[PDB]
């Protein structure tokens, strides 16, 4: 087969990351480890950081355009009623 | 070496679902393109058994449709998962876009990647919009109706452009047929185009939420992304059998269990749920030939995106502002669904004019300003002089 | 648009089948057919709706063949190519009462009375539009409205002015099983029906979704485990550095 | 893609007046630690991406020891993101320690490039 | 090692699933149809056919 | 390096189309592949454009081919290329095997190469079968009939199969409908059977008709390959524009223009022309079942190839007897055609029987022997003792 | 990418056939070249030597075959005829 050009991700032995030494791995079986030791607790005071230090950059754009649309449908469902007909006589016109 | 390495078929197998090396700190959004792969070949496998009782003229089509969830064995199942997948298929298609916009994978080397992705999007909204025509509804009809007059805004040449694309005069009998053989021959363009999609991944593999490279601490696909995929196999099939056993006709548009009638125009003409923002786009511009391209603009303007992001850390994860106005677009986006959703009334107009803006300014304004003073901040933050 | 091109928002009924387990009510399907034949059958089609379907369903075997065989449809020509009729079977459709749109639109002012196979499932609201359109004629339109001569009012259609008359009065039909038959009765018996007419998969949906819905919950927690289980081996994964020797 | 030159004459502006650094040198670090890389035990410079040739260059100039380094807090990083879980507060970077480190070699290999696009496109003095 | 026998070959323990899987699909429809049943006593057809005796 | 080899998706187009080392001494007999997969592009072009004006049910068949035939234009045009080419498409893949069967290209290391192209002649059968039972003609009706009673054989299950099958009691609607889904669904399936069969090639290489090795004299594909390649491809369609335009209707079967009438039997039901060896094995054998396993056996009897070849050298070019066999091998393949166009009369049971047996014979008991006798003459001829 | 088992075709360079030494290349090109000087004379004798050696092999096959199916196709319309039809009769039964 021909050579192809120069990726970022190399293979199993020749990944392409800077070379590393001296930084030891430690690993359990999973077989000897007991699994979801880690749910109670966890799903309670971990979720509760994730969702603190997480929530607001999505609260705030809900807020506002949540905000926006209910102005928008009371206003619309004002100017179609009965009292603010003349108003949509000169907004539509 | 091992028979999954020497053999030619399985070398192929192993190098992308066995052996691949995924950064190992990828979370449960890089799990939405085993989703999307699960989910277009349910859509491929309903849509042969489905289509073996379908008969596509324009006086047989809505029978042949009640014929299949009437007197087919299980037929039922076939629609309700087709159609209700559909929507599922766009809804994982849109999370996956977005974990796409949100850490940075349209960035370089990726950039291809990227490109790629756009053009199986819009087959995919081609796919969709000639499947819904197929029904041949209520909707159906007059959608497939606004639809190619749109195309007869194109100057001095449009009209016998959409005369080829009716093959008539109107939206008839020849423009239902080659609607479902189109409609059957698109999937296996996109099924191509995945193919392509995953080679210009392989190339360079995933990134990772962190924007940081993912050389160092490779875990193999085999057992860990397998399993962690098919957590969210079982989780997305959970949904779509709530979908489609207790509420299938939720998604979907009541009018489109009224047969195909010409002369009556309905009360309110909306396509189906997802392409409701980008008919919101193009109902927003008072005029046909710039709502059309405005309209193919604003999937161009994902094209445009690799382009204009200045940050030089990839991703959103450790950046404030950038984050912040991530989720003003998408809570926009649900703005433009939900703007198209409503009549041409006032203040919807003007809404949607500003919320048109609001998309385009973050393609092509908000993303490289923010990316800027990001990046200074940063090196304003550390840096002491 | 207003209100009154929107029409009126029908309430939340507590039908007999809603909720997720909950399925028709079989003698109130009956009794909707009924209903359906002595009123609506003068001037609604049911042309999706064959025999062979309310057979174990709302009728006996014999009962839906001794109401087919009332009916005459199509049969194959004679051996001189004369056009002759046959009593109908259970393979046959529920016939119209008019032969083409022309004869409806001569007979009902104009307006075509739209076949009821899927007029349940193809109106917003449902079963809530479809009951409270029938039971919510008011005795004379509220003051101010004009109706074009030859239409009637009901706030729950979109306009508010319906080609419909009412035709739910009390007492004109009869039940088999002596049920007091008032509009709201009848109205209720119809709509079930409709809603069979419109999903005769109800029933069945329903219980393999119970089935669904139970294995796909238990293959997903356990799913979860089988994760949290193969995963473990690399979560508790740790890593410590002391910083080589710079002199190499 | 912001061509490190730049973002350096941009900060060194605003560090060199003192009305622009007594406005938005709070606000600076303020957004650094709501960024929150110091909580996975990062460095800035670890965190700029390092997929063009320029920073590749940049990677290949830096010293031994300080490589080990950084693949050691990528390592930690990667890790401590899959607990889904915080380094603690005795293992978070401090703000002395957020050192620009790879820096100078991102700005000598800008300046490498910069020149020999330059001289690629030169006129000549007639 | 009293039950790992029992798991020891891949040939038993697939043996054990196919087993399991078809004594769980009958016993699991014969149970939801009974409750399915059972939960809408005097509406299903058999109810009707049982009350109406004419 | 150059963007042809470095790009993602050129790179396969290079080591493809561009780069590839061919052996410079392969003859016009290596261009069959080019020519099938041009051909296989004309079908499904020509099936798209033709599909977008049929309506698949049992009463609407016939009558919208003459619809194509007459009210779209130039649509005469394109049911003649699809039929005609049809039939090229197995003149030209059976031209291929012999080419495979002549210069032992199914030896080591090409085995999968030949099972995959086994593969894709079953997957192509199937495909035209579907496809002339899709017209509804006479011969359409009644072969469906006799193959699926032929599937009716299978003890014990068989008969539940074939109401599988038909979708019904007979050849009726839902039968006619489900062959026109599948028979648009298996072209993509034999598509990407090509791709894989195109991979199984390129990691050894073509062969030569010598039956060496070509590793010392190689030349690229391109140019020289290329307007080779676009040599023969103009004269196929020359070929193909005068059985299209000059002579349609020479190689299908007058009898299906009547239209499908179940209660007429016809005179003489006859599959369209390539199928009828197949047809004349499974007529030969005096039995439904062993009928059934013969005419599969017969295919299959190509897997059981490589072997049985105990030849030492590549190929039948240098040897006397084995291409002596060939060709009488060929000449029995057309005399099985020739056999099967007739009717059940004497003597066509005997000659039937006897060139059935011939066959088999040559697949696993001719060439073992004259491969072991061609041994032992080359070694006897030259070594003195 | 993965490594792949040993094939028998390498690429340009690495190619895998025998090395070779002492064997050299003349090629002219074809600007300078004039194509189809050989068809006439080449075209009658090339193609004359190449039929006569090539012919028999497939001549005596189809001799063969057609001389036997001449034969079958006359004993067919022979006993389908008046002539043979006491010996239909008898090789029928
Ligand atoms: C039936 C529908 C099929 C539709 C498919 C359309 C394509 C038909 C393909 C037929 C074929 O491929 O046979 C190839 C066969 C072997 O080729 P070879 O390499 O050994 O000969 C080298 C040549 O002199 C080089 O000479 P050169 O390469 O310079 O030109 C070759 C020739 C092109 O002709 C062909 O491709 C085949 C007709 O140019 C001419 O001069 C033509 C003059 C009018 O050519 C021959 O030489 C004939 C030998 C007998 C074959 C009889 C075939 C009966 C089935
Ligand atoms: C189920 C499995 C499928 C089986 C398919 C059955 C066969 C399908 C029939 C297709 C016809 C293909 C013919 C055989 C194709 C290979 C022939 C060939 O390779 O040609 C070359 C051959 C010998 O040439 P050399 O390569 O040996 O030359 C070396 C010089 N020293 O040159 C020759 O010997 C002359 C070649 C002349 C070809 C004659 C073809 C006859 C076609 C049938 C005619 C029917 C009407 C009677
Ligand atoms: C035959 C192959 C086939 C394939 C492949 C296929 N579909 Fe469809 N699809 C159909 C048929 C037939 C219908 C019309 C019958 C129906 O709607 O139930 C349909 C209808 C639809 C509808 C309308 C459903 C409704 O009832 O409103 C949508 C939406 C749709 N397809 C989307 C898709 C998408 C998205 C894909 C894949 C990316 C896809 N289809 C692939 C056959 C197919
Ligand atoms: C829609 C895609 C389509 C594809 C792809 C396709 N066909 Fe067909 N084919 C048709 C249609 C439609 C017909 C029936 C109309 C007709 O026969 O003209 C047909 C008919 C045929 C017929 C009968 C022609 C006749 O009139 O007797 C044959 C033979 C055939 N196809 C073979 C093939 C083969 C071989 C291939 C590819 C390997 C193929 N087709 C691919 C659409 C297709
Ligand atoms: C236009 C955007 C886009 C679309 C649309 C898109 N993709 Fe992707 N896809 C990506 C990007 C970007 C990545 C790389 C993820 C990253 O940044 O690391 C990706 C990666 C993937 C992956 C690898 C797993 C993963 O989560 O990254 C798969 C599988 C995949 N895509 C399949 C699909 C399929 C299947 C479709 C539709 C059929 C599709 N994609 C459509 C952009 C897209
Ligand atoms: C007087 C003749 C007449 C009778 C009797 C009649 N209908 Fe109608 N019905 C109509 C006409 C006409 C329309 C449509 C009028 C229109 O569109 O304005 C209609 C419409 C309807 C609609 C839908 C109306 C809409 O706006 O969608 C329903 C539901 C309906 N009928 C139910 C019934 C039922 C149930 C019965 C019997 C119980 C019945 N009808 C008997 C004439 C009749
Ligand atoms: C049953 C046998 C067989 C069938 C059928 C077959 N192939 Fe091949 N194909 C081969 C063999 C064997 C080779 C290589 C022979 C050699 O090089 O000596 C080959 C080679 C090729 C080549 C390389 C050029 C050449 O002539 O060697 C192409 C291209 C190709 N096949 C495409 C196709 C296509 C397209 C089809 C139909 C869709 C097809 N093949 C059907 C056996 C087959
Ligand atoms: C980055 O790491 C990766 C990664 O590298 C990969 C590869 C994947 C995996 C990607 C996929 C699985 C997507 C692959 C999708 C395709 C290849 C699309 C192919 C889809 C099809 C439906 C194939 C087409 C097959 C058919 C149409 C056959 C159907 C035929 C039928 C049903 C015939 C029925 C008729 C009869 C008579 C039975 C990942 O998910 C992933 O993230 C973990
Ligand atoms: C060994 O060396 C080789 C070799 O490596 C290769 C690759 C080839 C080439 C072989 C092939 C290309 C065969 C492979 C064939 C395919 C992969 C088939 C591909 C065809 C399709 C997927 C179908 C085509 C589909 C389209 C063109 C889609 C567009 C069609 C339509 C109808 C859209 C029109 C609609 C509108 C609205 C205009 C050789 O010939 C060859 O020998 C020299
Ligand atoms: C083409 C369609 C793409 C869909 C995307 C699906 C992504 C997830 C695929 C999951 C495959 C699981 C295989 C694991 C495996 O074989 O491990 C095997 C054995 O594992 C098992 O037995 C798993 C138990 C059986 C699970 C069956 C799941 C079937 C439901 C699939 C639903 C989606 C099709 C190797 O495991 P080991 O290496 O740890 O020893
Ligand atoms: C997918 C379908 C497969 C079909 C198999 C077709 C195999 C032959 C393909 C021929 C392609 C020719 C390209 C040569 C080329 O670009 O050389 C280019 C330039 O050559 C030419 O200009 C050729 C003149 C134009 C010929 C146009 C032929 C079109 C008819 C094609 C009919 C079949 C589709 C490079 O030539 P050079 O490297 O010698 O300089
Ligand atoms: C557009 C691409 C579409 C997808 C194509 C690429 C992905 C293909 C994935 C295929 C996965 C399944 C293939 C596994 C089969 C492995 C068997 C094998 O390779 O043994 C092959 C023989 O294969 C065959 O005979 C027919 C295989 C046809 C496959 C039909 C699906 C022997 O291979 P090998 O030469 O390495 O063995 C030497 C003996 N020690
Ligand atoms: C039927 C196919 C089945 C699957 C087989 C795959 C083979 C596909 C053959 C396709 C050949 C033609 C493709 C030419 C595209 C080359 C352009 C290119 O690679 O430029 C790419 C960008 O590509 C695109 O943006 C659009 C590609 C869409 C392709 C859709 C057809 C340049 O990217 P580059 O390689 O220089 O990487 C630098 C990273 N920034
Ligand atoms: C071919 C792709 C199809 C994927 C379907 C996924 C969508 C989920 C809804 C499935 C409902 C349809 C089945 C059904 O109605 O069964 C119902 C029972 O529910 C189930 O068991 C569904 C569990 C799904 C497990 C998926 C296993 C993966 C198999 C891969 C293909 C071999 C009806 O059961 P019954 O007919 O009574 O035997």
């Amino acid at each position: 087969g021909p050579p192809s050009g120069k990726t970022y991700m190399g293979w199993w032995g020749h990944m392409g990351g800077p070379k590393q030494k001296g930084i030891t791995s430690y690993a359990v079986s999973p077989y000897a480890q007991k699994p979801l030791q880690g749910i109670f607790h966890n799903a309670v005071f971990n979720s509760f950081r994730r969702f603190k230090s997480q929530f607001l950059y999505v609260l705030i754009p809900a807020g506002i355009y949540w905000y926006w649309w209910k102005n928008g449908n009371e206003y619309n469902e004002f100017l179609y009623s009965k009292a603010g007909r003349e108003e949509l006589e000169r907004v539509n016109v | 070496m091992a028979f999954r390495k020497s053999n030619v078929y399985l070398s192929l197998v192993n190098s992308y679902i066995i052996d691949s090396p995924q950064p190992s700190s990828i979370n449960y959004w890089w799990n939405m393109g085993s989703l999307l792969g699960l989910c277009l070949v349910i859509q491929i496998v309903t849509g042969i058994f489905m289509a073996m009782h379908y008969s596509s003229n324009i006086e047989l089509a809505f029978s042949s449709v009640e014929h299949i969830m009437r007197d087919v064995h299980n037929g039922y199942i076939l629609r309700y998962l087709h159609a209700n997948g559909a929507s599922f298929f766009f809804m994982v298609m849109f999370m996956h876009m977005a974990k796409g916009l949100y850490y940075g994978s349209y960035r370089s080397p990726r950039v291809t990647l990227w490109n790629v992705g756009v053009i199986i999007f819009i087959l995919t909204i081609a796919t969709a919009f000639l499947g819904y025509c197929c029904v041949y509804g209520q909707m159906s009809h007059w959608g497939a109706t606004v639809i190619t007059n749109l195309f007869s805004a194109i100057p001095f040449v449009g009209n016998d452009i959409v005369s080829w694309l009716w093959g008539g005069f109107s939206v008839s009998n020849p423009t239902i047929q080659r609607f479902f053989a189109l409609h059957y021959l698109v999937p296996f363009i996109i099924a191509a185009m995945v193919i392509m999609h995953l080679m210009a991944l392989h190339i360079h593999g995933s990134s990772n939420p962190l924007g940081i490279t993912g050389n160092l601490d490779r875990i193999p696909m085999h057992s860990y992304f397998i399993f962690k995929d098919l957590v969210t196999v079982f989780l997305f099939m959970l949904i779509l059998a709530l979908f489609v056993f207790y509420s299938p006709n939720t998604l979907g548009h009541p009018d489109n269990y009224i047969p195909g009638n010409p002369l009556v125009t309905p009360a309110s003409i909306v396509p189906e749920w997802y392409l409701l923002p980008f008919y919101a786009i193009l109902r927003s511009i008072p005029d046909k030939l710039l709502g059309v391209i405005t309209m193919f603009a604003a999937i161009l303007v994902l094209l445009v995106l690799p382009f204009t992001d200045r940050s030089v850390v990839r991703g959103n994860t450790f950046k404030v502002l950038s984050k912040f106005f991530f989720f003003i677009f998408v809570f926009n986006f649900v703005l433009l669904g939900q703007i198209g959703a409503c009549h041409v009334e006032v203040p919807y107009v003007l809404m949607g004019q500003i919320a048109t803006f609001i998309y385009f300014a973050y393609f092509l304004i908000i993303v490289p300003v923010i990316s800027t003073i990001e990046n200074v901040l940063f090196y304003i933050g550390r840096v002491n002089k | 648009m207003t209100a009154a091109e929107h029409g009126l928002h029908a309430p939340a009924y507590a039908w007999s089948h809603n909720g997720p387990f909950e399925t028709f009510d079989h003698a109130s399907i009956r009794r909707g057919y009924q209903v359906y034949r002595e009123v609506c059958a003068a001037c609604h089609s049911l042309d999706r709706v064959a025999w062979r379907t309310l057979v174990g369903v709302s009728h006996t075997n014999e009962e839906v063949r001794n109401m087919a065989e009332e009916f005459e449809y199509d049969d194959e020509p004679d051996e001189q190519g004369n056009p002759k009729k046959r009593p109908g079977k259970l393979s046959d459709y529920i016939p119209g009462p008019y032969p083409n749109e022309q004869a409806a639109r001569a007979a009902n002012q104009g307006a075509l009375p739209p076949d009821l196979s899927l007029i349940v499932k193809a109106r917003h609201g449902g079963c809530d539009y479809i009951f409270s359109l029938l039971t919510g004629y008011p005795d004379e339109p509220p003051a101010g409205v004009a109706l074009p001569p030859g239409s009637n009012y009901n706030p729950y259609f979109p306009g508010g002015s319906i080609a419909m008359a009412r035709v739910l009065f009390d007492d004109m039909v009869e039940y088999e099983d002596g049920t007091p038959a008032t509009t709201s009765q009848m109205a209720k018996d119809v709509t079930t029906f409709l809603n069979w007419c419109a999903e005769p998969e109800h029933d069945e949906r329903k219980r393999l979704g119970l089935k669904t819905v139970i294995i796909l919950s238990s293959l997903y927690l356990l799913s979860i485990w089988v994760k949290k289980f193969k995963w473990a081996g690399i979560k508790t994964r740790k890593f410590v550095f002391n910083p080589p020797k710079p002199r190499k | 893609p912001q061509s490190f030159t730049s973002i350096a004459r941009i900060g060194d502006y605003i560090l060199k007046s003192p009305v622009l650094s007594k406005l938005c040198v709070p606000v600076a670090n303020q957004f650094i630690n709501l960024a929150g890389y110091k909580k996975l035990g990062l460095k800035f410079d670890d965190l700029i991406a390092e997929e063009n040739p320029i920073m590749q260059t940049a990677l290949r100039r830096l010293p031994e020891d300080e490589s080990y380094a950084r693949a050691y807090r990528i390592i930690r990083a990667h890790q401590t993101e899959l607990t889904h879980h915080l380094l603690p507060r005795n293992e978070w970077i401090k703000a002395q320690e957020d050192v620009p480190y790879l820096l100078p070699y991102i700005l000598e290999a800008e300046a490498a490039a910069k020149e020999k696009d330059e001289l690629d496109n030169i006129e000549v003095s007639k | 090692s009293l039950y790992k026998t029992f798991f020891k070959r891949n040939a038993v323990f697939v043996g054990t699933i196919f087993a399991g899987a078809f004594v769980f699909q009958t016993v699991f429809d014969t149970a939801i149809t009974s409750w399915y049943e059972n939960h809408n006593k005097g509406k299903l057809w058999k109810d009707v056919k049982a009350r109406i005796a004419a």
